[PDB]
């Protein structure tokens, strides 16, 4: 919308009045604003100056949006110190920061239980396609941070290692709760052959042949 | 040799008797040499007296009391040397004279009642606690008083402070919050402070009077008209909220600590606590937070004048400002003698409740002191002190300096009154105060940096631990001789001037004078002067002074040097730095590791084993020379005869040197000839090259004595003897154990070879797998009594030279619970240099070696003689330690010039002064060459040929000159022994003093293909025969993860640690050479699953089709 500041050396604030709703945007008596007296806008943006809250933003502006800020933001300091580094990296991190979403109008699980994107769609693109009906089971924009993050990761073996394991197992144990061992910290706590590189699913299930020892293996097949 | 000394400014006074921080502090605590009726308090006195007019529950009625009169000092049950070989605390019985009057009367004075072993100090400054020596250090805490300061979790508002001496009074904080109130925090308690204003006689209109009108915070502290009531009533809402479990009106039994007397509250006798809480507060206070028994009630003294500077601080006027909580005039120092005395208010503590419970059960007539006291709480609590507190440190005996360095230390850490390992960014930092009190370039690299540190040379601690630093007084333009030792709070109001500043005869010389005030650096008028420092040494730490050209070194890469100089290890043919700073000699004397003579006489008998003299008709002492004894790091210091068998002496001069000393002068390392430059990346990044030459001369060699020990216990399977008789051992083995179990002295040691046999029965079981494959590596199956002898641990070793024996029962030999008979063999070794060994300069250029090169390589000068160490340049730039480069110059100087010099702190020589001798050396050096008949050759000129094109040389001048010109320019031409052609650029060369540090690869370095598998965790640990067992952390893995290192990861989590199956399996595997591993399912996995069920929860296992596993097959 539009704007207009009011008073000087007593009660500071500002107002974001579009057409009708004049949102009372205060200031603690010591703020360094920068969007003068008149200006013009669009949704969720740096008004005062200072910072940019994660959650508060998101909510009223979307998930990607934050992401963008995130990384970049982060980068800004890194850059300010000689740091160089493909952005990609920082991104990848971020990714999980989204991974979870809350719920409303469900078609199967609890009416809140935080949740994984994919899990939401192999179930929200599967309760309207082959198994039509029930309810799409929508979600919303949810933000975790490394910390809060991991913690809700479905896997437990890994899930342990943090805060107070008790809890994790506790609840877990109760319902079946499986893992699938898809991850690193996962397959390692146990000491498997990591689902990576050599221990992946595309370059380890390969059997090598030696040109001549392929014709002593071609006469024991047509028998 | 012949010594010149630079700069003047004559030290009006040598330096403090150093070791003063431990001796001069500990003697004025335990006054056993001063009539007992005398003694002006503190230490044991003020400790026996703070807790001695010790009554008995019930005031007046039933008798029983017990008081004090004087304390008797003990006499060493043992001598310094024995109490050490025998593992004793070199304590010293301490008796006290008690007498307890009854209610019916009786003057029964039980003649000295043993209270506990109080350890006597040493000439050194350390002690003898359970064997070795420790350094009861000196901490530094917040000096008592009141300052206030702002609020932390609430900006804009202010909190008040009331700190009395610690361990003699509660912590008190008057923080004003948002509720309007001014609550009172005390020993973990936050109640409405209005409840303590009324207890000290304050109404509902005099709390609004002296402190309202301004700051309407008094109308939050006010409306609570349910507690603005009665005097002995605001005492039960205070004794029913401060101490639950007891609601009696005996709320002046507990509310009797935190105030009157000195049981708890009080900040010194009226010093820092009062003299400070007077000038900044509301003037006038004697000695405790208010006062009780005055006429009836409590007549407040210091809970209102400080509540009249904290609220006039949250609005207020001038004069009322925050205090700096890290200022020295605001900071204290707990010396030695007092820290044991405080473990006496704690040694006399659990003892004033070991009698007040003994006069309730036992007849009150049948009582006489020495029958009421057990005296275990001063032994167990004053032995607990020299045996465990984070402050009672080992003692760095590397060299003698460190020894002392240690002492000088200052810690913040501490038992209770101290600082944890997670704070301090308002303290750690160096403060505008320190100047001359606490050096700023001595603290440790990281982890601790700040909190810990060494005192600033001259500076002395005094009275209530106030650091005092020496200044010289003037008559406003003139210059006195009088010198002013003064505290900091006594310095923030004087306009002091550098000593660096020009002074004629004995006064001021010039009008542009540099001076400081409080802390700010300004220029001042010649008579606008108060004082003037005694010198700069007054400014830097003790060792931070040994620095030669500090005047030209970064501040950072410097401490490194003062430091490191500590991790300095001695060598034989030691030698003191060519360039010194004077003190250089003194350090050696105050350390005491060197031997001097009290009175002047003359020597008669003289050998490595002793030195007999015949002082001036003062008899004939005969002090022995500790020969090759072990340090604590291992080191191995030994004094050495340095006098003749016939000569009048000099009133006590080097009666013979110490470890790393040369005729009275500190010889940390060995000044050697260096060549600054790059070699085939053979000093790269921070490496250094050496010339075989030193090994030849055996120049950098260290002696070291490793201490081995053993313990034989008493068991059910039988007692653990120790005889030169142990089965299957083939005589050629025992071969050197004449002692009947011990190795003879002078025996050459190897590894695995026997050191101390020791047979224990054990058994009752049968071997099996995972040790019967090894086993025969440790048995041949067996015996009814096993080997378990000592044997030399991998790598170490050397030539023996010392054996000690004990046995549960000797006079003073006391063995723990279960043990019997001890033994300790002492074997040492020569160590020369070994590629990789560590070494550096005082100038912070730490640098190890990678290539010892033959005297055939080793870029040599033109006159044949080769350099020694190549000190690449690169390591100098990014760091700012010029000076070192300056030492090299003076070096070449001091070479041909034949001498030593002393470039003290900011008083050293100078470029113009040095060029002087440098040329003075060239005129000589070259006079030597032309004199021989030569005079520069193609090689040289060719250099000078470019030396000019480079402008370092003045063009248009004979070759010869371009040399001197250059020579004086501190460099010269250098020949690369390998190729006749010299380097193409003059080279800075010279004699650089260096050193050998604590670290020496020899003690690091390991490798294990297999070996000792733990039995606990099921993996590689310890190491009897073969050794080591490297660790592996997450990082490692993650990265491992980084690469698709699959197996490299898995093989790194199995057959190389837990999974017992594998390690053997694998181990075998190679013995034949097969693929080798492929472990079934990693140990740990199963373990856990089982540690799981071993706590409920199945913890099953399925695949892709979700089906039952078979995870354990057994």
């Amino acid at each position: 919308g539009v704007v207009r500041i009011e008073e000087g050396e007593d009660r500071l604030s500002v107002f974001v009045e579009s057409e009708g709703f004049s949102k009372e945007y205060k200031l603690p008596k010591d703020a360094r604003l920068l969007v003068k007296d008149g200006d013009y806008v669009e949704a969720g943006q740096p008004l005062t100056r200072g910072a940019i809250d994660p959650h508060q933003l998101l909510e009223a502006k979307g998930p990607e949006a934050v992401e963008r800020y995130l990384v970049d933001e982060i980068q800004k300091v890194y850059r300010a110190q000689g740091v160089k580094l493909h952005d990609k990296h920082i991104e990848i991190v971020v990714r999980q920061m989204l991974k979870y979403v809350e719920v409303t109008d469900p078609g199967d699980s609890r009416l809140l239980e935080g949740q994984v994107l994919e899990k939401w769609d192999v179930e929200a693109l599967n309760e309207r396609l082959i198994a039509e009906g029930k309810v799409p089971v929508a979600w919303k924009p949810l933000l975790m941070g490394v910390t809060k993050s991991a913690l809700s990761t479905k896997s437990w073996l890994s899930a342990a290692s943090f805060q107070n394991t008790t809890h994790v197992l506790t609840e877990a144990a109760i319902a079946g709760k499986k893992d699938e061992l898809i991850g690193l910290k996962e397959n390692v706590i146990l000491g498997r052959l990591i689902p990576a590189g050599t221990g992946s699913d595309f370059v380890r299930f390969t059997q090598v042949v030696d040109q001549r020892t392929l014709k002593a293996i071609e006469e024991a097949r047509k028998e | 040799m012949e010594i010149k000394r630079f700069g003047r400014i004559r030290e009006v006074i040598p330096l403090p008797p150093l070791t003063e921080i431990q001796v001069e502090s500990y003697k004025k605590a335990l006054q056993a040499d001063v009539p007992p009726e005398k003694r002006e308090n503190v230490g044991i006195q003020a400790a026996f007296k703070e807790t001695f007019p010790i009554e008995e529950g019930d005031k007046g009625k039933g008798g029983l009391v017990l008081d004090f009169l004087e304390y008797r000092i003990g006499d060493p049950p043992f001598s310094q040397d024995e109490c050490r070989e025998k593992d004793l605390t070199y304590q010293a019985p301490l008796y006290a004279r008690l007498q307890l009057i009854h209610k019916d009367t009786g003057l029964i004075k039980e003649d000295e009642v043993f209270l506990g072993h109080l350890p006597l100090m040493t000439e050194d400054g350390s002690f003898i606690i359970n064997g070795a020596d420790r350094v009861i250090v000196s901490q530094i805490h917040r000096s008592p008083g009141v300052y206030f300061t702002p609020d932390p979790a609430r900006p804009g508002r202010y909190i008040a402070s009331i700190i009395p001496l610690p361990k003699r009074g509660p912590w008190i904080d008057l923080e004003v919050e948002a509720s309007g109130v001014v609550t009172m925090k005390v020993n973990k308690r936050k109640f409405p402070l209005v409840l303590l204003l009324r207890v000290l006689g304050y109404d509902q209109e005099t709390l609004v009077r002296e402190l309202s009108a301004y700051g309407d915070l008094v109308q939050g502290l006010l409306d609570e008209a349910v507690l603005a009531m009665r005097p002995e009533e605001a005492m039960v809402r205070l004794f029913t909220l401060l101490r639950p479990g007891d609601p009696p009106k005996k709320d002046k039994a507990l509310a009797y600590l935190f105030g009157l007397l000195a049981d708890p509250k009080r900040y010194d006798l009226g010093e820092a606590g009062r003299y400070k809480a007077e000038e900044k507060l509301g003037v006038g206070l004697s000695g405790r937070t208010l006062v009780r028994f005055e006429d009836g009630e409590f007549k407040d003294e210091v809970f209102l004048p400080t509540l009249r500077y904290l609220f006039a601080l949250t609005a207020g006027v001038p004069g009322h400002e925050v205090d700096d909580i890290d200022h020295l005039g605001n900071r204290r120092i707990r010396t030695v003698g007092e820290l044991m005395a405080d473990q006496f208010r704690v040694g006399l503590a659990r003892l004033a409740r070991g009698v007040r419970e003994r006069m309730v059960m036992g007849s009150p007539d049948t009582l006489t002191p020495a029958k009421l006291v057990n005296s275990r709480p001063l032994e167990a609590a004053l032995r607990e002190f020299f045996s465990r507190s984070q402050l009672s440190q080992f003692k760095d005996e590397t060299n003698p300096l460190s020894s002392l360095r240690h002492k000088r230390r200052i810690s913040a850490l501490g038992p209770g009154g101290l600082t944890r390992e997670r704070a301090g960014f308002d303290v750690r930092d160096v403060h505008r105060t320190h100047y001359g009190r606490i050096c700023p370039v001595e603290t440790p690299e990281g982890a601790n940096i700040g909190l810990i540190t060494s005192l600033a040379a001259y500076a002395r601690v005094d009275a209530l631990g106030f650091i005092r630093t020496p200044y010289r007084r003037v008559k406003n333009g003139v210059v006195t001789e009088e010198v002013v030792y003064m505290t900091a709070s006594e310095e923030d109001r004087y306009t002091i001037a550098q000593a660096n500043t020009p002074l004629e005869g004995d006064r001021i010389a010039t009008d542009r004078v540099v001076a400081r005030r409080r802390g700010e650096p300004v220029i001042v008028a010649p008579e606008e002067v108060e004082f003037m420092d005694v010198s700069p040494k007054q400014v830097f730490s003790l060792n931070t002074n040994l620095i030669p050209f500090l005047e030209h070194d970064d501040a950072n890469r410097a401490l490194m040097g003062s430091n490191m100089q500590t991790q300095a290890v001695p060598l034989i043919r030691a030698q003191a730095p060519v360039v010194m700073t004077g003190l250089e000699e003194r350090v050696v004397r105050d350390s005491l590791a060197a031997l001097y003579a009290e009175e002047d006489g003359e020597v008669v008998k003289v050998d490595g084993t002793r030195i007999a003299v015949r002082y001036e008709d003062g008899r004939l002492v005969e002090h022995p020379l500790r020969r090759y004894a072990r340090s604590n790091q291992g080191t191995a210091f030994d004094q050495r005869p340095r006098v003749r068998v016939g000569q009048r002496v000099k009133k006590g001069d080097l009666l013979a040197d110490g470890p790393a000393s040369e005729e009275g002068f500190l010889a940390l390392g060995q000044n050697v000839l260096v060549a600054i430059m790059p070699f085939d990346g053979y000093n790269f990044e921070d490496a250094i090259v050496i010339s075989e030459e030193l090994l030849k001369r055996d120049f950098y060699t260290s002696i070291h004595i490793e201490r081995y020990e053993i313990e034989a216990r008493d068991t059910k399977l039988g007692p653990e003897r120790i005889t030169r008789d142990i089965p299957h051992l083939s005589e050629a083995a025992l071969r050197d154990l004449d002692e009947e179990g011990i190795v003879r002295i002078g025996a050459e040691v190897k590894p695995g070879d026997i050191l101390v046999g020791r047979t224990s029965f054990k058994g009752e079981q049968e071997p099996s797998p995972e040790e019967r494959l090894l086993r025969s590596i440790f048995g041949e199956k067996a015996r009814d009594v096993k080997d378990t002898s000592l044997r030399v641990p991998p790598g170490e070793g050397g030539i023996v030279v010392g054996r000690l024996r004990l046995r549960r029962g000797d006079p003073g030999v006391e063995l723990k619970p279960g043990v019997r008979e001890v033994v300790r063999v002492f074997v040492a070794q020569k160590r020369k240099l070994q590629v990789g060994d560590k070494l550096a300069n005082r100038h912070g250029n730490k640098g190890v070696v990678a290539k010892i090169l033959p005297v055939e390589d080793m870029p040599h000068l033109p006159d044949g003689t080769p350099v020694d160490v190549i000190l690449n340049p690169l390591g100098v730039p990014s760091r700012m330690n010029l000076g070192q480069i300056l030492e090299t110059h003076l070096g070449l100087a001091g070479y041909f010039l034949g001498q030593r010099y002393i470039s003290p702190v900011f008083d050293g020589a100078t470029e113009p002064e040095i060029k002087e001798l440098l040329a003075e050396a060239f005129n000589l050096y070259f006079g030597k060459r032309q004199g021989e008949g030569f005079g520069v050759d193609k090689r040289e000129k060719e250099v000078l040929a470019r030396a000019e094109k480079l402008g370092l040389v003045s063009p248009g001048k004979s070759p010869e000159e371009q040399l001197k010109e250059l020579f004086d320019l501190g460099k010269v031409v250098l020949y690369d022994g390998r190729t006749g052609e010299p380097f193409e650029g003059p080279i800075v060369v010279g004699q650089m003093f260096i050193m050998k540090l604590y670290h020496m690869v020899e003690d690091k370095m390991h490798a294990r293909s297999t070996g000792p598998y733990s039995l606990i965790t099921q993996q590689p640990l310890g190491g009897k025969a073969q050794f080591g067992g490297q660790r592996f952390g997450e990082m490692e893995v993650w990265a491992l993860e980084a690469y698709g290192a699959a197996h490299t990861l898995q093989e790194m989590l199995t057959i190389k640690s837990d999974d017992i199956e594998g390690r053997n399996a694998a181990y075998q595997a190679i013995i034949k050479g097969e693929d080798v591993p492929e472990p079934s399912v990693p140990e740990s996995f199963r373990v856990l699953v089982k540690e799981l069920q071993a706590l409920a929860l199945d913890v099953q296992t399925l695949d892709e089709k979700d089906n039952p596993v078979d995870i354990f097959e057994g």
